[PDB]
């Protein structure tokens, strides 16, 4: 449908993954303490090697996102038999490296090994969102979908491991990668809701929530830490979440102006074409550079916003004689979150398969 | 993937109610 905007969505990059030898240690750990043959589990121990190899060099799909629950899952059961967290007798170096510096960085924790594969499995989610060109009703609900997912890993993420490993998994960096995921999921849930034609009312109050998560992802964006460690990264972002904090405010006032137009409120139509034609102008002012894809969604929208603006003032000015509210009368648009961080369960076993240490006690 | 199918359904779900 015409009304979609198809906005490109932003997306984080994966990890890259360094050495975890953890073979030698779950060797002499069983010697010392299970007083078994350290060369006893040979096959489990080339199972989870091999999963590793897989997690790391994952493919950008579906199935990959599968890979890194089974191997996130893996590690938490090889963790509840060898002890190889923070100070503990197994534990050995896990080196990953930190994506905006681009400079390793050790911690002799499996925990550490968990948490980026889960970071890896959040950006995995929010690249498989944002690939999507979003023409059909399957691809916006699908998109959804993945961005929710990636909040839900990232989401996690802060919480389960909540001392931060590298400066790219700070607690303030995840709650700025949560809400731009859940911007995302919502802003693809309003492209649904305008493709389904639903009423006036309900597409005002998703854009309006979709403006909500935008206004905080952009004031994370504003910490000074984040601009430092994003570096440039974070101009582009700030650039196209402050243009789409104007376009989607644009968009709610335009649906309440139809819903006024609907209850036969000509005045107040007017007011709210109004609004949305000034948010627009101001989005279209920050849209200096974007690429086509914006520019042709913005070009669209004012097709409709000007032309609707300009008929509802004529038609009040000598048809209905209404009196036109100022904008600070009416009540706001109340945002409508109907997306949400979906739950993590890293050993459930439908996702982790068996436990491939069963053997191991 | 089972649960994401689920969480997929679930959006037409929401949008219905949430109209009524």
């Amino acid at each position: 449908m015409e009304a979609v905007p198809r906005m490109p969505m932003i997306w984080l990059d994966l990890k890259e993954a360094g050495d975890f030898h953890f073979q030698p240690a779950v060797k002499k750990f069983v010697l010392k303490n299970y007083g078994e043959n350290p060369e006893a589990y040979n096959e489990e121990l080339k199972k989870l090697e091999l999963l590793r190899q897989n997690a790391v060099r994952v493919p950008r799909d579906f199935e990959g996102c599968s890979v890194l629950r089974k191997y996130l899952g893996q590690l938490h059961y090889l963790q509840s038999r060898v002890p190889m967290g923070s100070g503990q007798e197994a534990a050995v170096p896990v080196t990953w490296t930190e994506i905006f510096s681009g400079k390793s960085v050790a911690h002799e924790d499996i925990k550490y090994e968990q948490a980026c594969i889960l970071y890896n499995l959040g950006a995995l989610h929010s690249m498989l969102g944002a690939m999507d060109k979003r023409v059909s009703e399957e691809g916006m609900k699908v998109s959804c979908t993945h961005f929710q997912c990636a909040a839900g890993a990232f989401a996690y993420l802060r919480e389960h491991f909540p001392q931060a490993y590298s400066v790219d998994m700070s607690r303030q960096i995840l709650t700025l990668n949560v809400n731009l995921m859940l911007g995302q999921a919502q802003e693809c849930l309003l492209e649904k809701s305008m493709l389904d034609n639903r009423k006036s009312f309900l597409v005002a109050r998703i854009s309006a929530q979709v403006v909500d998560y935008y206004k905080e992802a952009c004031r994370a964006l504003e910490n000074p830490d984040t601009a430092s460690l994003l570096g440039r990264i974070q101009k582009d972002w700030k650039k196209l979440v402050q243009m789409k904090i104007y376009y989607f405010a644009a968009v709610a006032h335009l649906h309440m102006g139809k819903q006024a137009e609907e209850q036969q409120k000509f005045g107040e139509r007017v007011a709210y074409f109004q609004s949305a034609l000034d948010k627009l102008n101001e989005a279209i002012k920050l849209a200096k550079g974007q690429p086509d894809t914006v520019q042709d969604a913005l070009r669209f929208t004012m097709d409709v916003i000007g032309g609707k603006y300009n008929s509802a003032k004529k038609d009040n000015d000598f048809i209905y004689h209404e009196a036109v509210p100022a904008l600070d009368t009416l009540q706001p648009v109340k945002g409508a979150p109907l997306v949400k961080p979906l739950p993590v369960n890293p050993t459930d076993p439908a996702v982790t398969g068996p436990d491939i240490f069963a053997k191991l006690v | 993937d089972s649960y994401f199918k689920a969480a997929v359904s679930d959006l037409d779900k929401l949008l219905d109610d949430f109209e009524q």
